[PDB]
């Protein structure tokens, strides 16, 4: 490697001492030092395993892929939290997945609806429980389309049946009653839930529309696994739109039951987020003969190359409209890049999120001139890590399920001037001194998807890495 | 597009007329219900009609006032020196449960989880136990680890005290780490119970084995319970060392909630120490705060300690504050100090000065039973009516006395008191009893919105008090307790009151002959 | 009409359609200008036409920001022990200043008046002098009796240091009673220029004839000037205390301002004692915390009492809090305290956390000249610009000094400073730069109700940080000074800024895609 | 006298006891205690002389009377404070004038214009600063009717003629410019600024239509003296219109130039403030042969005794309307004092106010059951003391222009249950637990006059009076 890489691999050596033995060999393979030369990472990195006990991991579990991630943006369902109370509190309007609509009469995605378990429901199972509520639910918001119940822990634990309360349910209510074994003990993080979630997508709403009528045009598209955060499905659709294309689902920000039902009928499936929904695409491609790719609408190389691929598998006149769009929003970007790039360039970041954003978002941050010198995703799988490759400089620390204290000392040790993370990283890096932007949330900002995103985009890393503040930390008589 | 000079963020960008034009097309895309539909089933649910459907509901649970044991624990378990919270069970909790703190304090929240995933619910979790006390050890090196335990284990029924002695035998965690555990099922009770019950393994822990002699020192205990306001544990400490007695608070994380940001992480800061909790039982008495939720921790005082537990109401207003101080004073035999006089006297000042505003306001308010029960107290102080009552997590004890309360006072005339009843049932009483303001925490937000959608005259404006807040900053370095606290709760709800009164006021030519200088 | 179970007050009595209908009959004779033509003229006092006629001003004042010397000189005086103000002249001017003050602090004032009339106009006040000072004693038997003058007892050129003279050679006032005076006329400067011309008449009385020696008592003097916020007076007396080096406020009004409501009235309570002003020049040195207002102050600690006057700026903000107490520690030979390195990282942690909502937003504000200095400095610290600064009462060396330190920040490049300008002035300022918010007094909110007049985009928002402020109670308690000051601006900026983003992003099924519950 | 008045005689002599010798034989003559069989006060008290020095008189000054209480309310004019810039600073908007308009286009009253002296304006003077500052005035507030110059302190005494300038002005403006000469310094109090004003309004404004041509009716009247605090003068207008009068105009609360300059031509003027606007009331008498009466609508005892007495001025028809006004009023009358007099019955009160009030509130009080024990003016006449003397129980103390010493010694020996007086009494009082209500500004309440106004003030008084919070004056452990 380089000297990055090779300080980098005594960096790794350095921060798995701390480990217990079991622990430090199995955490040794879940980080390496990136290669131009590699295409694919092969026996350098393993993944999608599961967290060592008490490390911290800031991993969540199935619930959250799935309620908090593929369902609980669709807006025009109740989606219930079926368990006890915790988990939809905490999970209740956190993910700024958004919407417009008619909160509690029309659209559902800030209320909580939940069979709140009490030690009865324990013991005597909640299937009866459940189906009163579902009654309930509808005398008192009957304008929903439709009723998702997303599990939690005890739910298979003691025994219930979920996918029978739904079947009867749904006949007595003549709407889709949608059942989700997506309790949090399943798998190992979010990304089981997100399979879970695709599989029960599938087999309880893809097929609604089977054999009906739909007038089609040649440029019907689909967004697939964009979840609107700070509206960035809809700074990306106005694009799509500008180009001639006719976007008729998107998945699942802003999203409907109706519009995935309508999904079949499109010419091609657009993927952003591959991680969560590529499940879905594959099973459309194979079943429907829908094509899809992959497309990435973070920063101005990122969103030109995305437009020309997507136009491309259309015709002259779609290529020609991708050409517009680029020319129209020139003189936009080179104004923000006149005014940020200075502000920025040189910067080093480090980066920490779930699993897409953490290679995601490198072009925007090197079309402003900053480097990434470590990348790390909490839940993704080996390719994942693959698509990474081609966005890193030689010798960057890339690492997978890391523990609060290992994310500590690999800030402390690379001395980033910017992290990108989460939430729980926020306030412990800033601290230490460290500007730090909420790479989940856009830090209640954004859009950042989009030509409209990346002025966003811009103006943000600016504001929090140049903050007059972070000169303060050190009182002057110190 | 964005302008250069000028970049907005998404509001107010997707007000401009190329995303209202996407709007329009995306909905020819989702079937939606006609808007004049839409209105009407808004406009009826703002009704008695729909009030009375809602308050049938036996088995729906909307939008909850309240939280799951565990998230309690790990709050009892932060307030102790070089303590890291473990919750047993499956790792989504502790996501969940350090985001939920981490949003209301805007600090780091330390928790960690053991992972338990379908391996346990035939194996047991003991593995995990074993392994995460090791891990734990090493990475962040407490000296206590206090466990907890998610809903998963609870229904496995893994027997957190023997896992522990085993993880010791084996080796896995070193002998001299202190291993408090409690039994936390989310199944039952909520937040404040979780609290009580770690309080509950820390005593056990720490003071099982002790001969104590209560008086031997010269102190008192306090024990706050769930408590979410960094002021209320600085304004116990500073009114203790005012009145010259010794004190002790049982679980005070506020300085392991407020570390400065100076070029340093630290995990640990402050807390009560293990010497304090081992010389607990010696205390005098120990006064615990929030009665209500405090019952396991009534009988560790009693039962074990063989102490009074004088009884105390939360120290939440004037007549409440006066009730500890006489009660710290006739415990201790010292004289309430003459700058707590002084403070009490500026207080009077304060109601005194703002009776005119207050008198007569109606107010809705909802929360945790301690809080609910100290609030609506000290507003019957101040001459308002407290007419709307609500605490999801409340029994029929509490209600009883509740109800007790506000007959005997001339200010309780027209309240209503409602347990087991969450924030959808509060939203239809807002809409059909409509208080001028409500008090509430942030989920509150979403209640002004609709009242203000029926009209400018139906909006009832919130009021923040409470837990979580997170649609503000730095509301959690407030005070609610003592007369400092007072101060802070007569000034919000005056600037409440004339915050309204000016907004109304306000248009010109029209209700401005009322917008005065003067208030 | 009203009915017996829901009794209007005048707001909203008079939108009833009964009075809508008087209103509407009353107009007829009037002889009102039509509709249309009031609202022709309201738009263009909206714009950039009217602004500049509106700057050609060079006689007409309107809506001033400042008020007259003689009401500083009471304030001043009002902050010494057992003093009672008395101000030589006419008696319309005490009842005004008793009246200004009672409505900022909901407070007792005591002030007396000698009751100047037509037969003084030409005999001049010597009579009313003698009578007053006699009277005054009598009744109310302060240890001090502070003199200052209304503009009557200036033009007729009354030759005060004459009269009291006479007064104590001819047994009106007592030999026990010391009576400083100052003259204090209202065509000269403003309410900061009486309290520093009371200042000095005090430090003439009190010290002229000491030997004095810096530094045989190893303390700080501290002068605030002109300072209308209780906390500022507690905050320095708290910090020095931590920073365990003795001090004397010279003139803190902070205990007769807040006297308990207990059942008596207590006309005197704290301030200076006459002991602590006579052993002022041996103290180490005195500073000056509001620069530009205490000019003969200045010279008295360098000039009387041959002290460094080491130059120190209003502490407001995190910078200024350093350097007073990194000027405190170099003076004293004392170290900074841990308590006060622990809340200046508490602060800065605020201030992190915070940063994302404030960076960018752009102010307007108005107030006296060091407190628009300080709070201007502070802003630009904090990643805001301060567009818009006025400042009616202060002078070109001033704006030559805010200039170079706008000049020399980023946040400063767009910035405007205007002295000699009020809040008709202010009021285009905001209709045609349109920052974000204002912060200003109580008069300010004539102009937030302008601002929305034009329209809802166009509102903008006022903070109340500053003096007086009559239409909100209790805001004289905060603290605005050092770290506890800064948290307190930072949390009230903030929050500020996201009240206004909740009302913005209310509008159910419209801008409410953007009500989020997190912020 | 009974008892009660030889108490109070007593009390008299041991108050005044601290005063120097000359003070204290000065101020025994501003005292005395009431006689049912008097009509006239004669020798036994004496008012309208200077205060005592030094002595803490509530007091204001002539430019209060005139700038503060008549001019300052009529809203359709400008008034400029002339002189340095306190006065018009510390009575920008503290008197609850109120009114109807657009602040700043329309409607002047809470603007503070000012000449703002400096050093230069006493050396050379002000009258060239006045005429320049008259010209930007016209150019920035196009729609005033009309513009009022209020002098203070300063102007008079360096010898300025702002009646030149007026004249000067007028004539280059095209609108009646009204000088004052209410420098604070002349009178004793605020009523010689009233009587300054009075005559200003005889000269400079009441004739201006003299001859014009003017639509009247029968029923045509004049409200006079009734400051609209708080609304109350619309509180008593909509009951004159309710009898079947025609309020031509309302002198000076939400009053208009037009309005005085029209008042000539009315039928009869109503007097509410007798002290302020009894000299012009008494001119129109005697030049434009208009009767006028006294009337007062505090309660509804003296309501029903006003509306009867100002009907009986006209003829069976207006005179029927009063008692259907009065018989419609009554259900809520009966209510009011059912709810509001047990509370409040048998209460002791004692009031000082300025020259009206201190005598016309009695009758609300006694509709409720209240008693007066003792009521006091800053600044009234012999004759104000004269129309006291009916509405006193035998034995009451009645004082003038007392000071605070005064003021709480009274106090502290009768103990009242409440205290109505102003601003600078309350907070005083509030610390020595005594009830305390603002009867000048209405503590931000009212209207207390009519009808309407008596709920209000029911409820205010009890509100007050029987607050949780005075019991809590005292720590328990006490
Ligand atoms: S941590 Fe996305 S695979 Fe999933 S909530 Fe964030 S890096 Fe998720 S892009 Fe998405 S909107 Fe996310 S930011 Fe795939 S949905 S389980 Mo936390
Ligand atoms: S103190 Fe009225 S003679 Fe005058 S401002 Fe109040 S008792 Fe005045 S009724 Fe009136 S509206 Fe008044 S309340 Fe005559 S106007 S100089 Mo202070
Ligand atoms: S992995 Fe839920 S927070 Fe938990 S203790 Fe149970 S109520 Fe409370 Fe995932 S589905 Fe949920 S969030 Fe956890 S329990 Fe499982
Ligand atoms: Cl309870
Ligand atoms: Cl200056
Ligand atoms: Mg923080
Ligand atoms: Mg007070
Ligand atoms: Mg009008």
């Amino acid at each position: 490697t380089n000297a990055t890489g090779e300080r980098n691999l005594a960096l790794i050596q350095e921060v798995l001492e701390v480990f217990p033995e079991t622990a430090r060999k199995e955490r040794r393979k879940h980080m390496m030092v990136s290669d131009p030369k590699m295409k694919s990472v092969g026996k350098c990195i393993i993944s999608n395993r599961k967290s060592q006990p008490g490390v911290m991991t800031v991993r969540g579990c199935a619930y959250a892929g799935s309620k908090g991630v593929v369902f609980g943006p669709i807006k025009d369902m109740a989606h219930i939290s079926h368990g006890p109370v915790g988990c939809g509190q905490y999970s209740r309007a956190g993910r700024r997945n958004y919407y417009t609509g008619v909160s509690g009469v029309d659209s559902f995605g800030t209320l909580n609806f939940t069979s709140d378990f009490q030690e009865r429901d324990i013991v005597f199972g909640g299937d009866k429980k459940l189906s009163k509520l579902i009654e309930e639910m509808e005398l008192l918001f009957p304008l929903t389309k439709g009723i998702t119940i997303q599990s939690e822990c005890p739910v298979g634990l003691i025994g219930d049946d979920i996918s029978a309360v739904a079947n009867a349910s749904s006949k007595a209510l003549d709407k889709p009653v949608i059942p989700v074994r997506c309790e949090g003990f399943r798998g190992v993080s979010q990304s089981l839930g997100h399979h879970i979630a695709n599989d029960v997508v599938r087999d309880w709403i893809l097929n609604n529309r089977e054999g009906q009528p739909f007038e089609t045009t040649p440029y019907d598209v689909a967004i697939i696994g964009d979840y609107n955060i700070g509206g960035d499905a809809w700074a990306s659709r106005i694009l799509l739109e500008e180009m001639g294309l006719r976007v008729v689902a998107q998945w699942s920000g802003d999203g409907t039951l109706v519009e995935m039902e309508n999904t079949p009928f499109v010419k091609l499936n657009l993927v952003h987020c591959y991680r969560s929904m590529n499940y879905i695409a594959r099973h459309m491609e194979e079943k429907h003969q829908i094509p899809w790719m992959e497309y990435n609408f973070f920063g101005p190389t990122k969103i030109a190359e995305s437009l020309r691929k997507i136009a491309d598998q259309f015709d002259d006149t779609i290529r020609a409209n991708a050409e517009a769009v680029i020319a129209r929003y020139e003189g936009q970007m080179a104004a923000i890049i006149a005014k940020y790039r200075p502000r920025l360039e040189g910067r080093k970041v480090l980066l920490y999120m779930g699993g897409l954003r953490p290679r995601h978002v490198i072009g925007a941050y090197e079309d402003l001139g900053m480097e990434i010198i470590a990348a790390g995703y909490e839940f993704a799988h080996n390719d994942d890590y693959d698509r990474t490759l081609p966005d890193l400089k030689e010798g960057t620390l890339l690492f997978d399920d890391a523990s609060s204290y290992e994310l500590e000392a690999f800030v402390k040790a690379l001395k980033p001037d910017l992290i990108g993370s989460g939430i729980k990283e926020k306030y412990i890096f800033q601290k230490m001194g460290v500007p730090f932007r909420q790479m989940h949330s856009w830090d209640y900002s954004g859009p950042y998807h989009g030509y409209d995103g990346f002025a966003i985009f811009a103006r943000d890393m600016d504001m929090t890495l140049n903050n007059p503040a972070w000169n303060e930390l050190t009182a002057p008589w110190l | 597009s964005q302008t250069i000079d000028k970049i907005n963020s998404c509001y107010p960008l997707f007000e401009q007329d190329e995303y209202q034009e996407l709007f329009r097309n995306k909905r020819q895309l989702e079937e939606a219900h006609d808007a004049q539909r839409v209105q009407e089933v808004f406009a009826w649910t703002t009704t008695a009609e729909y009030e009375a459907l809602n308050f049938r509901r036996e088995a729906l649970t909307v939008d909850p006032a309240k939280a799951c044991q565990p998230l309690g624990a790990v709050l009892c378990s932060l307030g102790f020196a070089n303590t890291l919270p473990y919750v047993h069970g499956s790792q989504g909790c502790v996501a969940y449960f350090r985001t939920y703190f981490n949003r209301h304090f805007k600090e780091p929240i330390a928790c960690v989880s053991d992972s338990m995933t379908e391996d346990a619910a035939v194996f047991g979790g003991n593995n995990n136990m074993n392994l995460g006390l090791q891990n734990a050890s090493a990475l962040y090196k407490p000296e206590i680890i206090a466990v907890s335990t998610t809903c998963m284990a609870e229904v496995i029924g893994d027997d957190l005290q023997a896992f522990i002695a085993n993880a010791k035998k084996d080796g896995f965690v070193d002998s001299s780490i202190a291993v408090p555990h409690a039994h936390t099922p989310s199944f039952i009770g909520s937040h404040v119970t979780g609290w009580d019950n770690m309080f509950e393994g820390f005593a056990k822990t720490f003071t099982a084995d002790y001969q104590g002699q209560p008086g031997k020192l010269p102190k008192l205990n306090l024990v706050t319970g769930f408590e979410t306001y960094l002021g209320n544990f600085r304004v116990l400490k500073r009114m203790m060392e005012q009145m010259a007695v010794p004190c002790s608070l049982l679980s005070d994380p506020s300085e392991v909630l407020d570390t400065p940001a100076d070029g340093h992480y630290r995990m640990y800061s402050g807390g009560t120490t293990q010497q304090e909790m081992k010389e607990a039982p010696d205390a005098i008495d120990t006064l615990l705060l929030q009665p209500w939720q405090l019952l396991k921790s009534k009988k560790v005082v009693q039962e074990m300690w063989n102490q009074p537990a004088t009884e105390v109401a939360i120290p939440l207003g004037l007549a409440a504050t006066d009730e500890l101080l006489m009660t710290v004073s006739q415990l201790s035999g010292k004289p309430i100090a003459d700058a707590l006089t002084l403070e009490r006297g500026r207080l009077v000042d304060m109601m005194l000065d703002s009776h005119t505003w207050l008198h007569g306001k109606k107010f809705g308010l909802y929360g945790d039973p301690d809080f609910v029960m100290g609030l609506t107290r000290f507003l019957l102080e101040l001459g308002c009516e407290p007419t709307v009552i609500l605490s999801h997590n409340a029994n029929k004890r509490w209600q009883k006395a509740m109800n007790k309360m506000l007959d005997a006072s001339p200010y309780g005339r027209d309240s209503e008191v409602f347990i087991n009843c969450d924030l959808w049932h509060f939203r239809s009483l807002m809409f059909t009893r409509q208080p001028d303001f409500m008090i509430g925490n942030s989920y509150g937000k979403f209640i002004q919105r609709d009242t203000l959608a029926k009209g400018k005259a139906f909006e009832v404006p919130l009021i923040r008090l409470g837990f979580p807040l997170f649609d503000r900053h730095h509301l959690h370095r407030q005070t609610t307790w003592g007369y400092e606290g007072a101060m802070n709760i007569v000034t919000t709800l005056v600037n409440a009151v004339l915050e309204k009164l000016d907004s109304d006021t306000s248009q010109l030519g029209k209700t401005d002959y009322s917008f005065d200088l003067v208030r």
